[PDB]
């Protein structure tokens, strides 16, 4: 049993017709202090998987090393390490899900909420969630922390059920994700303007976008707002 | 410890075609100990019927209080109080004890004497009104009653059909609750006649 | 919350962010923490919103009744009424208020009233959760008898840093300028102050 | 302090027929007031004509179902591909659960299938392993809403024959698979109306001598 | 200070008359005429707007007042006494009825509450 | 205090009440009468927290005796029980509540019927054929359920009461030093001196 | 509960869902959360349901008396000031969280009130367990100079977000539109996207199914003449 | 819960209720509170249901191993002590158990051992365990004799559970009867309390307080 | 369990031990023998937490019986008491201590003397002319202090023991259902079947 | 405690105050919080003195044994060993360590390791109780590739402010300069830095 110290906020993600999108801001908070502004919380594994992590950063860095170590181990005595016997998203997830539940069962959890986004060998989209309790679930849209409360509602308006996935293009999906990140910046007190976004497509592969910013913000209406009730000036 | 589940018991009310029905079990207990099998939880003031679940001492106190108040109402107004009006009186009376409340789950039932419209209502211990069209439930087997009522109920039931629905809703709910049962009563209420029926049920 | 009041040559300027949080949720991102108790006596509010609003409303009442009887009150007088409420009800209040005003006789004055209910007259004052991060900056960069433009830059740069580090602060930077000329409201948006 | 348990909501329902058995469950998965997934399968085919669901804390639910499926596999290895009878599966699950007596799987487990005489069977477990064969069992969030309805409509409790007036009970006539499915659907429709954690979708697994069949139905998504 | 008049200012005279009530009725007699007529489908109340000066805006002085959405009042006698009675009548319709029963009082009971206030000024200290 | 029983038979009410007064580690007295006569045909037994029991009982006694003088009339058992319930119901939301449970056994001279009322410290009143407070019911009610008849004689009621006391003396851990039994009927209140 | 308030061109609109719950159980599937303080001042409540109802009626009552006393139509700022000073006095023990909206001679107004007595001003607001779902929709689609038709659409879309995604909210959408120089229009059950499907079976029992012990006529009438 | 067991001329009578409750919620009315350890030994359920089921099923395994090794029926004393010694090792861990280990052997005759999760092991003639134990004890104590017939003894046990089932909120559902002889136990059926109550009320004249 | 007494007279040791076994609300048994014979001329009575008492007593019994067989010799009461004390002293700092108080009454055949040892659950041993555990001493010791003589006969010891039991039965709140009395002398151990 | 490490053109400089407190009593006013784990790899210590000393001593041992086998370790390697201890024993440690070193290949590097046990490579790092007050100042005044004299002034001014506001910090300002030229210790007294 511990308490999280340096923390990362929402990870948001969704499926679209040919793959999955995932995003997460570049902030490492220290309570209310916005301590570290250059933290990458999307960690790619191979060319077909991106693991997005929220929660305790020291535990994220540990998980980051486990995944790095997993790729090394898979390559050992494996002539097809970059082909048929490459790491799948489903393998990477199940491994993490095992570790998370084992650690919670020893009463010493990895204080995280994780989303594994990727594309399988047969072109199927993979999107599944796991957290410090070892709880897992899958859905057309997945989000951690504040993202669950604010991002999911917006993303679910695009893909409300399984049958909406083939109807959703990468441009529409990316637009919804970027808009959701803006909403979280307005409303989550532990968020930052700078974020990273990753697309895993079955045709065009892994596209990792760094140093993105929330733009097209609405603040002008603030000038008209005065006082807290009766004040006019 | 929890005042609303020391004595136990339940009330349920339903609407039908030109009629309402209100029913209750007869159990009074001290937690595990069964104390009385004749503790009725439905009262009436004129043609307005009030069921009350929860702490028994409050059930009694509130009945005496609403008798008191509806009696003065009648003397001054020169007419019997109506369900809609009484419902507001119950709400007022409960909320005036906001920070020291009666631990009860009241349920109003009746037919408006002028419009002939069937009426039911329920309250939390603090006076918030729940005015449902279909049915109102209250007591230690409220979850069970919600489940029974939701599936068994259909609108515009005739008095004799409604009796069967509310009876079966109460009985099967009470049988899944340790602190309810020990007999039951059902009131079938029409605009100018009221029939009261004691139900035969398991006595454990 | 990040709030401050700074005296300068022509008078005094009050500055504040616009973020109000319930835990980590931003309940209001365009809050107005600069509130008016008299024509040219304003205050910056930090702590319990309910408490600071209730206090401010009472002060405004007291200064309105004061004016009806004895004419325009001093900034010192307004601060005294704030103190009286905060000190006497210290057990039931969580309020940190900076009082700022402009007389013609006394010119720009700033009084800070922290949790305890004490009063401190200062050249400038900083308060709120975000103030901790700018004690160093503000001490190094404050000068007495600054110009209007210099003081606006000093406040803008200061609160920009407080916002940058404090998660509890953010949104727009509101400011209110108090001089002989009158009362001027200023607003500065994220795109402006973040790049500083 | 770290709390190793959580509540993923959900509601399950098992009903044993004369020569069949059904195990149903909603597909909604939740924490607090948020929906995690509108379709997260909860009832599982474990092989050997057995179906299983472990409702409650989904991490323990998934862990247990996984371990039981594993136990079925090793039963085949160790005992010459012998079929694991429903009664044997039930006893095995008791030991899995009681294995963690002092740090329990926070789940209410139900399995269903056919017994060795071909009749319908449903077993119901508590979190620490006490189990029992039953004809009818709802589990999870809206169990208290469903069970009384089942006592009334499956076992004909408190129902008597008209004219006799409480002297003759309604006879316990056997229900067909079509009749049971109706009662399952209405149970979940009613539960969806009155319980916030119930909704989205209903998935039913029907077990007969011919094998395991699945049926899915929509539920209100509010 | 303190209201040291804790005794009745209205008392029975040897002849059984309550002087102050009689004298109040005399003040009502001097007052401007007002009337009421009840029909089958309604009631009408009316009075003369006796303007004290032509410079005065008689629209601002309301002799006919709404007490509840379904109840109105008009008077004869001392206007200031009427004005405060209307204020008290409006408030009592809420405090001793609407806030209890969630509806406006019937005419007779509101009248009863007004009467009670007027009776008390006939006996209180 | 500990055990108080009550049984309404054909033409009388019988109240049985333990004699022990235990104070921590010692039994200070073994002949305590846990009852007060409220009126000639109304008796109240009591059990609960120390001091409160007697204080409450005597307070009720005085109030009924006052009513009896004022009106030159004996209140019905039902009327007395309703008064008592209100006082306890008033008490439960007080600064320091009376922690007292009572049984009111009375003979209604108007209706020519015996009446037994059971009221707990919360103000929970019930009219019963037989009653108890605390753990007393747990041992005795199964026997009373079995044997009780509404047309029992006073002698038959006392025999059933002995069987209840014997079961208590066998299975209760505490030594309550026997019971004082009193009968309430048309002729008034009397004590069974040998039990 | 999901409640929202949206300012527009010539007025303000408020909206709310219709689910009231006791814990995880739905007590009323069509609750009326839109309350009237005065004819053209409406408010929606969340938190302790009795406290929201009680506090709006009390202020609504005092507002009516104040309106009669001053011979002026009631103002939203008066309702706001009276609510907050009442709630502050009880230091949060009255668990009322309100969105107050209305029109008066001063103009159109929109405020939020929290149980401890703090108040806020805004062009768009949301309260309740579905406030985050609703606010997401508001932050994604709100703009300045909304028309009446746009504001109704936005408000109800924000409530829908709550209905679907928040377990504490559900059933239907109530709307009330308060425009300047017009009567406020209360639109009860403006949307009905959650009607229960027809059941597979009728559960109407045969008459005489229930076992009965005693029957009797209850005397509801008064004591009779002769 | 209400469970009882008593020794008499014709062996042992065991009688239990059938109710299971989680708080006020009645989880089951059809619970088996008599474990059939083997054809000659019986055990009762009170306290923890899983603890009873698990460890008394386990006890049956230990008894079977005993008679395989020793070529002789295990004594009730030995069988009870295996269970009591086991739970005593777990003392403090939070096991919940209140059971009567009942049996009939040549050397002992009919024997009943009350075994407890506190490590208590008591031989006795009459035992009652559960939330409704006091109600059952009353009927038992007043009607018990050693020279009861098997028919009357069976009824006494049935009636004593009924007494508890009525009063005790956490007891009821149905009554299970067993009669333990030297040649083994004999099951004497499941008896619904709902139907039994009215039957007993009429035939016996008891429960006059209740309207039927 | 509750009350256990001991008295050493001229030529024997007498142990009196209550018969009640109470389990919460009910007295499950009224004929329980709270003692074990450790050797032909050594008896140990016991009282404390449930389960632990019997488990401990039987464990000691087995160990002394083992010693008796190995050496073909009966240990002295003093030796047995010292062994018992060590086991309890070992127990008090264990993971889960034995919560058991004992009296060891024995006749030393070598010295031809009766001996009574009092040992509590902490391992606090004392040799006494008369002893008790729990609250039993509070009632009885004043009587024993007054009447006791070292040259008492066994019959006189039993009379003084009756007076102790009578005082307990009068002033103790709990009903301990009488006592089983056993005498330990040169001829061994025997039970007084009428008391 | 007020500590910081700053990279510049020629390498890296570590800076720290000298106050150690037990409650409000200054147990040691001349503490050396700049500690050596290798020739040109040093660290700044904050948190539990017992913990940070024990950790540093263990690291020094590890780097000494590393050097014996594999030659001079990298600054990254030293930070990794610090992390490994801090992360794996997070439940029993209260340590906030800044690691700073000089390679010829990598030049000046700074790694910060906060309570959790995470590692963050930065151009400069600030830590300790007094650091809160200088986030604003340090962010506004830091530049990359400063000179030795500029970096000394930046650290001196920063810690001066941290000392000014933080009661837990004070005494002298110690500094250690790490370059190709070697290891230089610097000390600055109250009379020098207070007047800045
Ligand atoms: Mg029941
Ligand atoms: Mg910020
Ligand atoms: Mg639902
Ligand atoms: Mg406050
Ligand atoms: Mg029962």
């Amino acid at each position: 049993t511990q308490q999280p110290i340096v923390t990362g906020t929402s990870v948001i993600s969704m499926k679209y017709d040919n793959g999955v999108i995932i995003a997460a801001d570049n902030l490492g908070s220290y309570g209310s202090l916005l301590r570290f502004n250059g933290v990458e919380r999307l960690i790619p594994v191979g060319d077909n998987t991106v693991v997005g992590i929220s929660g305790d950063i020291s535990d994220m860095q540990h998980i980051e090393r486990l995944l790095k170590d997993l790729v090394t181990e898979n390559a050992y005595d494996n002539p097809l390490a970059d082909a048929e016997e490459a790491l799948e998203p489903s393998y990477i997830f199940e491994y993490l899900a095992t570790v998370m539940y084992q650690r919670r069962s020893k009463m010493n959890p990895l204080w995280n909420a994780i989303i594994v986004a990727g594309v399988q060998s047969n072109g199927d989209q993979f999107l599944r969630y796991v957290n410090l309790l070892g709880v897992t679930y899958s859905s057309p849209t997945l989000a951690t922390g504040f993202g669950a409360h604010m991002a999911n509602p917006l993303l679910r308006k695009v893909v409300d059920r399984e049958s909406d996935i083939p109807k959703t293009t990468v441009q529409v999906a990316e637009e919804a994700i970027v808009n959701a990140m803006r909403v979280l910046y307005y409303r989550d007190a532990r968020s930052s303007r700078n974020f990273s976004l990753a697309i895993i497509d079955k045709n065009t592969g892994l596209t990792f976008k760094k140093n993105l910013q929330v733009e097209n913000m609405k603040w002008d209406f603030a000038k008209d707002i005065k006082g807290y009730g009766t004040q006019k000036i | 410890s929890d005042p609303s589940s020391i004595n136990g018991g339940i009330v349920v009310a339903m609407t039908g075609k030109d009629c309402v029905a209100i029913a209750c079990d007869l159990r009074l207990g001290s937690q595990s100990l069964g104390v009385s099998n004749k503790f009725e939880k439905i009262f009436h003031y004129g043609h307005v019927f009030l069921g009350i679940t929860g702490l028994a001492t409050d059930v009694t106190t509130l009945n005496e209080m609403f008798r008191y108040k509806t009696n003065l109402y009648k003397l001054k107004e020169e007419r019997a109080i109506e369900p809609e009006t009484f419902t507001q009186l119950v709400s007022s009376s409960l909320y005036e004890r906001r920070f020291g409340p009666y631990f009860v789950g009241p349920v109003v039932a009746g037919i408006n004497s002028k419009s002939g419209k069937p009426f039911i209502a329920g309250f939390d211990l603090i006076g918030c009104i729940d005015e449902a069209k279909d049915f109102i439930v209250s007591g230690t087997a409220s979850d069970q009653l919600f489940g029974m009522c939701e599936s068994l109920y259909e609108p515009n039931l005739e008095p004799e059909d409604l009796f069967e629905t509310i009876s079966q809703a109460l009985l099967n709910a009470a049988d899944r609750d340790a602190l309810s049962g020990w007999g039951a009563v059902v009131y079938i209420i029409k605009k100018d006649e009221v029939v009261k029926r004691y139900l035969k049920m398991r006595q454990d | 919350t990040s709030i401050m009041a700074v005296t300068f040559k022509d008078g005094v300027i009050l500055g504040a962010d616009s973020r109000t949080t319930t835990g980590a949720y931003i309940a209001n991102r365009v809050t107005d923490k600069l509130t008016r108790v008299h024509d040219k006596i304003w205050c910056c509010r930090s702590g319990s919103a309910a408490d600071t609003q209730a206090i401010a409303d009472i002060v405004q009442y007291h200064l309105e009744l004061y004016t009806s009887q004895y004419g325009t009150p001093s900034t010192e007088t307004a601060a005294s009424v704030f103190k009286e409420l905060c000190y006497e009800n210290k057990d039931n209040l969580t309020a940190g208020i900076i009082v700022a005003g402009y007389d013609d006789k006394n010119k720009g004055e700033v009084y800070t009233i922290p949790l305890g209910g004490s009063v401190h007259k200062l050249p400038y004052a900083i308060a709120g959760s975000g103030s901790t991060f700018i004690y160093g900056y503000c001490d190094k960069n404050f000068r007495e008898n600054m110009s209007k433009e210099e003081t606006v830059d000093f406040i803008k740069h200061s609160l920009s840093q407080a916002i940058k580090w404090d998660g509890s602060s953010g949104g727009v930077i509101r400011m209110v300028v108090l001089t002989a000329a009158g009362v001027e409201r200023l607003i500065f948006y994220p795109d402006e102050y973040e790049q500083l | 302090q770290f709390n190793p348990y959580g509540d993923n909501g959900g509601t399950i329902l098992g009903i044993a027929g004369e020569d069949f058995a059904v195990l149903a469950g909603d597909t909604r998965n939740i924490t607090d007031y948020s929906i995690n997934s509108r379709y997260e399968p909860k009832v599982f085919d474990c092989g050997d004509n057995i179906v299983m669901s472990a409702n409650g804390f989904a991490a323990d639910g998934d862990a247990l179902v996984k371990r039981f499926k594993n136990s079925v596999k090793w039963y085949h290895f160790d005992h010459n591909d012998k079929k694991l009878s429903i009664n044997s599966a039930a006893r095995n699950i008791q030991h899995l659960l009681y294995g963690k007596r002092f740090f329990p799987y926070y789940v209410h487990t139900i399995i269903a299938g056919l017994d060795e005489d071909g009749k319908g069977a449903v077993y119901s477990f508590d979190p620490v392993g006490s189990y029992e064969r039953e004809q009818c069992r709802a589990g999870g969030a809206a169990a208290s809403l469903i069970m009384p309805f089942l006592d009334n409509q499956v076992n004909f409790k408190n129902q008597y024959e008209p004219g006799t007036n409480g002297k003759v009970k309604k006879p316990l006539k056997y229900l067909s698979v079509e009749e049971v499915i109706k009662l399952v659907r209405d149970s979940f429709t009613s539960a969806t109306e009155r319980h916030i954690q119930v909704g989205d979708g209903l998935e039913i697994l029907i077990v007969t001598k011919d094998g395991v069949r699945k049926e899915f139905y929509e539920l209100k998504r509010d | 200070m303190t209201d040291r008049y804790s005794f009745s200012l209205t008392t029975f005279s040897p002849s059984g008359k309550l002087g102050q009530i009689d004298y109040a009725l005399t003040a009502v007699k001097q007052g401007v005429t007002s009337l009421g007529i009840k029909a089958t489908n309604g009631v009408v109340i009316a009075t003369e707007k006796k303007s004290s000066s032509p410079l005065a805006m008689s629209e601002t002085l309301s002799k006919v007042s709404l007490l509840t959405p379904d109840i109105g009042a008009v008077y004869s006698g001392m206007g200031p006494d009427y004005r405060v009675l209307v204020d008290k009548s409006r408030k009592v319709a809420h405090t001793s009825y609407k806030r209890i029963y969630g509806e406006y009082p019937p005419t007779k009971l509101l009248v009863s509450e007004v009467a009670k206030i007027m009776q008390e000024a006939t006996q209180s200290g | 205090m500990d055990i108080i029983l009550g049984i309404r038979v054909q033409d009388s009410v019988i109240l049985a009440s333990s004699k022990a007064v235990t104070r921590g580690i010692s039994v200070l007295k073994d002949s305590d009468d846990k009852t007060r006569q409220l009126s000639p045909h109304t008796l109240m037994s009591f059990a609960g927290e120390a001091g409160d029991t007697v204080q409450f009982a005597e307070y009720i006694q005085a109030n009924i005796q006052l009513y009896s003088i004022r009106e030159d009339y004996e209140l019905s058992p039902q009327a007395v029980s309703s008064f008592v319930r209100q006082e306890l119901a008033k008490s439960i939301r007080s600064r320091r509540p009376y922690q007292v449970n009572v049984l009111i056994g009375g003979y209604d001279k108007k209706k020519n019927k015996p009446e037994l009322y059971q009221i707990d410290y919360l103000g929970t009143k019930v009219e019963l054929p037989y009653g108890a407070h605390g753990y007393s019911g747990f041992y005795t009610f199964s026997l009373l359920d079995h044997h009780y008849r509404p047309d029992m004689t006073t002698e038959e009621g006392l025999d059933l009461l002995k069987l209840c006391v014997q079961e208590l003396e066998k299975r209760m851990p505490m030594d309550f030093k026997g019971v004082i039994v009193k009968i309430v009927d048309k002729d008034g209140i009397r004590q069974v001196d040998d039990f | 509960t999901t409640i929202v308030g949206v300012k527009f061109n010539n007025g303000v609109v408020i909206a709310a869902d219709t689910r009231s719950t006791q814990g995880p159980i739905v007590a009323d599937k069509n609750c009326a959360k839109l309350h009237r303080i005065s004819p053209k001042i409406w408010c929606a409540g969340a938190g302790t349901a009795a406290d929201t109802e009680a506090v709006t009626q009390l202020i609504g009552s005092n507002i009516e008396l104040h309106s009669l006393y001053t011979s002026r139509e009631p103002r939203v700022v008066s309702a706001l000031q009276m609510l907050k000073q009442h709630l502050f006095k009880y230091q949060g023990h009255i668990g009322a969280y309100l969105i107050v909206a209305g029109v008066d001679p001063t103009g159109s107004h929109l405020f939020s009130i929290h149980a401890h007595g703090s108040t806020d001003v805004g062009y768009y607001l949301s309260l309740g367990s579905g406030s985050l779902a609703a606010m997401a929709v508001l932050e994604s689609h709100w703009k300045q100079d909304l028309t009446k038709e746009e504001a109704i659409k936005l408000a109800s879309d924000a409530i829908q977000a709550g209905i679907w995604n928040d377990l504490g909210s559900g059933s239907n959408v109530d709307v009330c539109v308060m425009e300047i120089g017009k009567d406020a229009e209360y639109l009860r059950n403006y949307l009905t996207p959650n009607v229960r499907e027809e059941k597979q079976k009728s559960y109407k029992f045969p008459r005489g199914t229930t076992a009965v012990l005693k029957e009797s006529i209850v005397n509801i009438c008064d004591i009779q003449e002769e | 819960t209400t469970t009882l067991a008593f020794r008499f001329q014709g062996g042992i009578i065991v009688a239990v209720d059938s109710r299971a409750t989680a708080g006020n919620w009645v989880a089951s009315q059809t619970v088996k509170k008599v474990i059939e350890i083997n054809p000659f030994l019986l055990g009762t359920m009170a306290g923890g249901a899983a603890d009873f089921q698990f460890w008394e099923t386990w006890l049956g395994s230990q008894c079977r191993l005993h008679e395989l090794r020793e070529k002789e029926r295990i004594s009730v004393a030995a069988a009870s002590k295996i269970l009591s010694n086991l739970v005593y090792q777990y003392k403090g861990a939070g096991l919940s158990m209140g059971t009567m280990i009942c049996g009939y052997t040549r050397k002992e005759g009919p024997t009943i051992y009350y075994v407890d999760s506190d490590g208590t092991r008591l031989k006795g003639d009459i035992f009652c365990v559960g939330s409704g134990q006091t109600f059952a004890y009353g009927v038992l104590d007043s009607n018990y004799k050693w020279d009861l017939s098997v028919e009357d003894a069976l009824y006494l046990g049935k009636r004593s559970i009924l007494a508890a089932a009525h009063r005790d909120a956490y007891s009821g559902g149905s009554v299970n009867l067993y009669h333990v002889t030297e040649d083994g136990w004999i099951y004497h059926g499941n008896h619904d309390v709902g139907e039994l109550f009215w039957k007993v009320k009429e035939e016996e004249g008891s429960f006059n307080n209740v309207i039927g």
